[PDB]
RNA sequence: GGUGAAAUUCUUGGAUUUAUUGAAGACUAACUACUGCGAAAGCAUUUGCCAAGGACGUUUUCAUUAAUCAAGAACGAAAGUUAGGGGAUCGAAGAUGAUCAGAUACCGUCGUAGUCUUAACCAUAAACUAUGCCGACUAGGGAUCGGGUGGUGUUUUUUUAAUGACCCACUCGGCACCUUACGAGAAAUCAAAGUCUUUGGGUUCUGGGGGGAGUAUGGUCGCAAGGCUGAAACUUAAAGGAAUU
């Protein structure tokens, strides 16, 4: 129905915490509770338990991620680099 | 390419999909051929070669994930074990 | 005298009455 | 009014060049509306060859010869006196 | 302008030439005239010595002195020492480079030009990283005044020659690949693998230079010297 | 027959210099220029400055010994000039005709592909 | 009381039939039913605990250790990492890039976590309300919330006193000074905002 | 022309003014409909079995031969697709772009030329709505294009 | 170290440089062209993956599904904004040294934001070919990019079978040039700015003297800087375009 048009999930702190930080907050947050999908099976179920935690319910093999992120950029290109790196140790 | 194939097989051969049916059709040994997902536990794949090798059929992997596989097989839903037991008018058999 | 002192003193003209009138309303 | 048929220098159905720097000025000018004149003028001096080869080692047949690029602004190409004004009759000459 | 100094110290006469001694250069054998030349090193000392600062030592010097022929002028090793052999030091081949003077009489307007590089590693573990050069050629009857290539021929000849580098690198040491680069006998096989795809002229190598070295292996300089 | 050198000439703008050096490269020889020639500071490019202090080096390498060098004229290089200086023939003329033999002329400023920035704006120098 | 988390890994005693727990601050990519690795000889995978002296050059190690037989001293915390830029074949040393930008050089019989801690970007989002810090704050120390010195009594703080709100003295504290006037700035180099690189 | 673009390239095809061709031609209509049907069961398209068939076979037309074009006969004897040949072919076309952004986020041609095939398959529905060849009430789902090339 | 000439500044702790490397960030020079792709902005290392696009050829299919665009959507130089990474050169501000009667500018040295990248905005320019798109016709010549055709054409091996490079002749799509003007234009000039008084192929947008003013206000997008729409009062008889002495 669209009840609030910009402000998404920041609704619950109202008309408080200013408007840049309720803006953060609410990129953060629609980061942070987004329905994530396991590598190992594919099903989109995987949830958030504590900070760093990345919990799904079908799977169930909890891999640790990034607090907001199952894996961040910094994650991947450190992933890449190490694949690389290992691929020319062992060429 | 590879999907091709397999959409043909589809179109015209036989299919089983799943689990309990290529467990099955491995045990009475009217496969031919069987797909297997990467991103199937490896316990998956090695079950899987091993009834393979009892019943001398062959094996193919696939780059990819159940999703995928499940496009790739023409279905709207998802599918992780694909085996065929009747081409018709395909050749994966001859080639692969 | 060129083109663009004439905009920025236009532009300068806008931002003091834009002060005076979130002054003012 | 408009001076030359190609506008700026033989900018047509490209739209955009990478500029360069000048060499004097250092101005950014763009590739191609840089004028760019050779500079194959030997290692050494003008003459004065036998004044090494007395002293060179080997019987010479060294030869050496320098080739640079020169990338001139429009401001250093009339002050360098090495591209004029020309008539509207030489303009048109290549 | 010797009278602009003001401060010439913050803090607040004999030569060293006098400690200098000649040291004589050797060349490996894969070169008939040796006779690199002399240079200048300070007096081995107990605090430093000669040989740990001539440990490290880079020399250039043109072919057409380490050759004897003319033909080899637009050549130069910049060779490397290794060692001390009692007033004489043994040289490898480390640094190689083609005249810096040459490169811009090569390259020419009104034709393409070629780019290849490769990282391959020899018989005897010293990998090199090969880069060569190619212009494209105004045959005979051609009235076309620009020799341009399709480009597309360009993705094949450099695939070919980074594949025939490295075909001819491999199965080769330090030694036989110093007695090969310098008869340019791998000029004339470019021109052979690739005569059928395009005509090309001028096959030349710029430069060969050294990246990394197995272990020190003595014996095996004793026997290049 | 003959022992060989390094003339190593550095010819720029403001100044020009000659390194005798040794084909190793570390030894330094005659490390004199063309700017203490000249009491004025303007003429520290120009060939006055240029040649006498190519028969300071020459002298110079008189006294260690060395009858011939190798010269390798170079500019300022990078992104400066990338021209030679006006008193390096000069230089180069004055030290190969005190007794000195010269031999493989090279260039040997550095040029690079389009590496950085120049200084001076977009418009550049307006003097 | 640790943004990171830890997983909790089991390992073979060689020496006698028991099973060990030990804990390890989770990596990326670690789930739970992997394989670890851990020694001189395992392969370059992400968590492994391969030693410093048989790394190649550039990777990105976690859980360094400054002195063998340490058990952890560096890049502990969640989103931090150390990169090598070198390895001394003789006198095996290792020159590192800590996270707080420095040079400093360590035995290459070091091990370390292969990899980036989980948790990274951890500071990314505001406290917003009171109640995030208190309950950030109340499970680590007992520092929340603190007291500006110059609204203070001149009695209880030397930032204190005066009927303004002002310093008086010089913020900028030496190093050779005793315990007790410590407050403020410690034998600052310079202050000011940070305009500029930072010199590293 | 070129819809899409701004070129004027020119590739046709000329037929021969003889519309009884070519006065060699020996086998009989009833052998050639059995080779365009026995091309049809394999799945072929009509784009496709007019090439195999142009240039294996004694018929470059099968109009001058058969009663009709060879899409035509295909409905006579009941092996025609569901959707027209044409659909199909932009459908399997756009979906590999939409698999393109799936995967990478950067490429703003990718999305661009996207816009393309968009502008094209509403056009070519409109029309083949209009001479009632899609159901009047067919619309085009980005979702389950994906459905639509089985 | 510099400039026409100077100065600030760095130099027994060795400035500048030579010889060996290491670290950091930026760019892809010479080849590089009245030369290529992309709708435009724009795109100038090697290699791999993905997809898309023009041109060529077709005796393959559909069948007029076609041209333009209100409103409405995507991309959009540089500069600017937010949160990070990064932070070597250059470098709005600024600190400075000259010169000048004055210089907070042109000239030299440091130097913040910025110049690089990530995720999100900013929707502007001399964004120009100052020339809207679609379709037909119209004086010629050569060169050049891609493609195709034919000529025991000349080469390129194991002269020869093919390839590849070219030559000759032709053709299509191009960036476009050179000489002329039946034609147009006020001319500068134009093969389109021609087929417009002998006025009509189809279609979108813009202007009615110059200032005021792209301003006031009202709406609208935007974190803001700013963008879109957009006057009136009043004033003047001259502004403006093309060539000439």
């Amino acid at each position: 129905a669209k009840r609030t048009k910009k402000v998404g999930i920041t609704g619950k702190y109202g008309v408080r915490y200013g408007s840049s930080l309720r803006r953060q907050v609410k990129k953060l947050e629609i980061q942070q509770h987004a329905r994530y999908d396991c590598s190992f099976c594919g099903k989109k179920t995987v949830k958030r338990g504590a900070a760093g935690i990345w919990t799904c319910s079908c799977c169930k093999k909890t891999v640790a991620g990034g607090a907001y992120t199952v894996s961040t950029a910094a994650a991947a290109t450190v992933r890449s680099t190490i694949r690389r790196l290992r691929e020319m140790v062992e060429a | 390419s590879i999907n091709q194939k397999l959409a043909l097989v589809i179109k015209s051969g036989k299919y089983t999909l799943g689990y309990k049916s290529t467990v099955k059709s491995l045990r009475q040994g009217k496969s031919k051929l069987i797909i297997i997902a990467a991103n199937t536990p490896v316990l998956r794949k090695s079950e899987l070669e091993y009834y393979a090798m009892l019943s001398k059929t062959k094996v193919y992997y696939f780059q990819g994930g159940n999703n995928e596989l499940g496009t790739a097989v023409g279905k709207l839903f998802r599918v992780g074990v694909v085996s065929i037991l009747e081409a018709g008018d395909s050749d994966i058999l001859t080639t692969l | 005298m060129r083109a663009k002192w004439r905009k920025k003193r236009t532009r300068r003209l806008k931002r003091k009455r834009r002060k005076v009138r979130a002054r003012s309303k | 009014p408009k001076k030359r048929a190609s506008n700026g220098r033989n900018k047509k159905g490209r739209g955009h060049v990478k500029p360069v720097r000048c060499v004097n000025c250092s101005k950014s000018i763009p590739k191609d509306k840089a004028i760019k004149r050779m500079a194959i003028r030997n290692i050494v001096e003008a003459a004065a060859v036998r004044d090494l080869s007395e002293a060179s080692v080997y019987p010479e047949y060294a030869l050496p010869k320098t080739y640079n690029k020169l990338h001139y602004c429009v401001s250093c190409a009339i002050h360098a006196r090495i591209v004029r004004v020309r008539s509207r009759e030489d303009r048109k000459n290549r | 302008a010797v009278g602009k100094n003001k401060r010439l110290s913050k803090g607040k006469v004999v030569d060293p030439f006098t400690r200098k001694e000649w040291f004589d250069i050797k060349a490996p054998s894969t070169f008939e005239n040796r006779n690199v030349g002399k240079t200048l090193v300070n007096k081995s000392t107990g605090l430093k010595s000669a040989s740990d600062a001539l440990k490290g030592r880079v020399v250039e010097v043109c072919l057409a002195d380490l050759q004897g022929s003319e033909d080899h002028s637009f050549r130069k090793i910049k060779l490397r020492v290794d060692e001390v052999q009692g007033k004489n030091l043994l040289t490898n081949f480390h640094g190689m480079d083609f005249t810096t003077d040459k490169l811009r009489s090569m390259v020419r307007k009104w034709q393409t030009l070629i780019e290849a590089n490769v990282t391959v590693k020899t018989s005897d573990d010293y990998v090199l990283r090969i880069f060569a050069i190619a212009f494209t050629r105004k045959q005979a009857n051609q009235v076309k005044r620009h020799s341009y290539a399709q480009s597309s021929h360009i993705r094949a000849i450099r695939k070919v020659i980074s594949e025939i580098l490295t075909k001819e690198v491999q199965g080769s040491t330090l030694a036989q690949l110093t007695s090969k680069l310098i008869p340019e006998v791998i000029n004339k096989e470019i021109e052979n693998a690739t005569k059928d795809i395009f005509p090309l002229q001028n096959i030349h190598v710029r430069k060969v230079k050294l990246l990394k070295q197995p272990k020190f292996d003595v014996g095996a300089l004793m026997a290049l010297h | 027959s003959q022992v060989f050198g390094v003339a190593r000439i550095y010819a720029s703008f403001n100044d020009t210099f000659v390194h005798v050096t040794d084909l190793s490269g570390k030894e330094t020889i005659a490390r004199v220029t063309g700017g203490m020639k000249v009491k004025a500071d303007r003429d520290e490019s120009s060939p006055y400055a240029a040649m006498l202090a190519a028969q300071d080096v020459a002298a110079k390498c008189k006294e260690v010994g060395i009858t011939a060098v190798h010269v390798k004229i170079r500019a300022t290089g990078g992104t400066r000039t990338k021209t030679p200086g006006p008193g390096g023939q000069a230089a180069l003329r004055a030290l190969a005709r005190s007794g000195l033999r010269i031999g493989r002329i090279e260039d040997v400023t550095p040029v690079p592909s389009d590496s950085t920035r120049k200084k001076g704006g977009r418009r550049g120098r307006r003097l | 009381g640790r943004g990171a988390p830890l997983a909790k890994v089991v390992f073979r005693d060689p020496y006698k039939y028991r099973l060990r727990e030990e804990i390890f601050i989770a990596n990326e990519g670690v789930h739970t039913g992997q394989f670890i690795y851990a020694g001189k000889k395992a392969s370059l995978n992400v968590g492994n605990v391969l030693p410093l002296g048989s790394v190649p050059e550039g990777t990105i190690v976690s859980n360094v250790e400054e002195k063998p037989g340490d058990r952890g001293a560096l890049a502990r915390a969640s989103g931090n990492y150390v990169i090598i830029i070198g390895h001394n074949p003789d006198e095996n040393k290792t020159r590192v890039r800590l996270p707080s930008g420095a040079k400093k050089v360590i035995s290459s019989d070091a091990r370390g976590v292969i990899g980036v801690i989980a948790g990274g970007g951890r500071v990314d989002k505001p406290l917003l309300k009171a109640g995030r810090a208190f309950h950030k704050y109340r499970l680590k120390r007992n520092s929340w919330p603190k007291t500006r010195g110059v609204a203070m009594n001149p009695v209880d703080h030397p930032h204190g006193g005066g009927n303004h709100q002002h310093i008086g003295k010089a913020s900028t504290i030496s190093r050779g000074a005793v315990s007790g006037q410590k407050a403020g700035l410690i034998a600052a180099r310079r202050t000011g905002l940070l305009r500029g690189s930072q010199k590293t | 022309g070129r819809m899409h673009s701004a070129g004027k390239g020119i590739s046709s095809s000329a037929i021969p003014y003889s519309r009884n061709a070519p006065a060699w031609f020996k086998l009989s209509s009833e052998s050639v409909i059995e080779q365009i049907v026995k091309y049809a069961r394999k799945g072929l398209t009509p784009s496709q079995i007019g090439v195999l068939l142009r240039d294996a076979h004694g018929v470059t037309q099968a109009r001058v031969i058969t009663g009709n074009k060879i899409m035509r006969i295909l409905k006579s004897n009941g092996l025609a697709p569901e959707i027209p040949e044409d659909l199909y072919y932009l459908i399997k076309k756009a979906v590999s772009v939409r698999k393109h952004l799936e995967r990478n986020r950067k490429d703003k041609d990718a999305k661009f030329r996207l816009i393309l095939i968009e502008s094209r398959i509403h056009r070519l529905a409109r029309y083949y709505r209009t001479v009632a060849v899609l159901p009047p009430n067919w619309k085009y789902e980005s979702a389950t294009a994906s459905a639509l090339v089985n």
